């Protein structure tokens, strides 16, 4: 319920029990600008354009995340182990443009209320599945907590491929499929 | 003047998950004339505790949020630091922002086809200000007009769909007109029956 001309989070920061695993990244309008790899202790920006003339110390991540961890655990405790609602995924394909049978594209796959922040979105090319081509976003954040990711799959439309983004989460009993194919 | 700042929290004393999160937000108007920082813990969904910088302390807002919040607002030093964060890690960051992500303009791209329906599709564009307008002779048609919702694809470019009723008929010339900051003037794109 707040107004903004922009919103930006410099500091999204999700610890979880569940791996454990974590994340760290910066949103500007509503869009990624970073995220901090956790192992290879590496700010990987989004756009070349902010690897032109500014940096961010990766090292300040992992210092947030290990309190996340920290302060978690006390909340564990503190709270009687009262864990995660698994919620229900909202799940879309689209392509990036207009399609012309022959003409290349990308097929975007839009994974929405995500919670907990776990989740396998796969491609499916005639219900074998892509990995090569495939690249999706990490976790974006929303002000209710929940979250979404965004797969992306770089296909050549022709009158003889059909794609399925397979989406596996807890909230769902069966992998979601939604399915996808050109006009002919 | 180089590196974008962050937020830092605080120590304070079908399978499982518990999820913790920490969002910084700051909030910007007019520039950086009117700027908010908000600072939310939260344990799963619930949000516990909040820094919000038109306040000056922190504040629990679940009983869970309060040991945390008590303790935070005593020590000196972390008040000190947290309510200069609204200087030292918002302004600073839009000043960085302002020389990149708010400079970056891409041009929308336009295509109209067939559904009798008729779809203007405005593709790749960023800001997320945009300005659709279907025209019917050069004549604003507005009960027909029909949109999706602004479609953020989160490479950092957004699309649009604007769909127009249209029953057909020979010489009727229909446009599509298109404002975009990205742009010195419109765009205007035309389909003939």
């Amino acid at each position: 319920d707040i107004v903004a001309d922009h919103v930006a989070s410099y500091g999204v920061n999700l610890y979880q029990s569940y791996g454990p695993s974590g994340q760290y990244s910066h949103e500007f309008d509503g869009d990624e600008e970073f995220y901090v790899d956790l192992e290879r202790k590496e700010t990987v920006w989004q756009l070349p354009l902010f690897r032109r003339f500014r940096r961010f110390d990766p090292q300040f991540a992992l210092t947030n995340i290990a309190v996340l961890k920290h302060n978690l655990n006390i909340v564990i405790k503190r709270s009687n182990s009262t864990a995660a609602t698994n919620e229900v995924p909202e799940v879309t394909v689209f392509s990036k443009s207009p399609v012309t049978l022959g003409q290349p594209n990308t097929l975007i796959c839009l994974v929405d209320n995500i919670f907990p922040p776990v989740v396998n979105i796969t491609w499916l090319s005639n219900g074998h599945s892509v990995t090569e081509g495939v690249s999706e976003t990490s976790f974006l954040s929303k002000s209710d907590h929940s979250f979404f990711k965004i797969s992306y799959l770089t296909f050549l439309p022709s009158a003889d491929e059909i794609y399925d983004c397979k989406v596996e989460h807890w909230g769902l009993d069966e992998p979601l499929l939604k399915h996808w194919e050109p006009e002919i | 003047p180089q590196p974008e700042q962050p937020e830092q929290p605080f120590p304070q004393p079908s399978p499982e998950d518990f999820v913790y999160q920490f969002k910084g937000m700051c909030y910007f108007t007019n520039g950086t004339e009117r700027v908010r920082l908000v600072s939310r813990s939260i344990y799963n969904r619930e949000e516990i505790v909040r820094f919000d910088s038109d306040v000056g302390e922190f504040r629990a807002v679940t009983l869970l949020g309060l040991p945390a919040a008590e303790y935070w607002n005593s020590q000196k030093d972390i008040l000190e630091r947290k309510r200069a964060a609204v200087d030292r890690v918002c302004r600073h960051n839009y000043q960085l922002e302002l020389r990149t992500t708010l400079q970056r303009r891409v041009e929308p791209t336009v295509t109209i086809s067939p559904s009798n329906l008729l779809v203007c599709s405005v593709t790749d564009f960023y800001p997320a200000q945009i300005k659709v307008r279907w025209f019917r002779n050069d004549q604003e048609e507005t009960a027909g007009v029909v949109s999706t919702p602004l479609i953020r694809n989160g490479d950092w470019t957004f699309q649009i769909l604007v769909m127009l009723e249209m029953t057909p008929q020979r010489g009727d010339v229909y446009t599509c007109h298109v404002e975009h900051p990205s742009l010195q003037s419109p765009i205007t794109v035309e389909w003939r029956a």
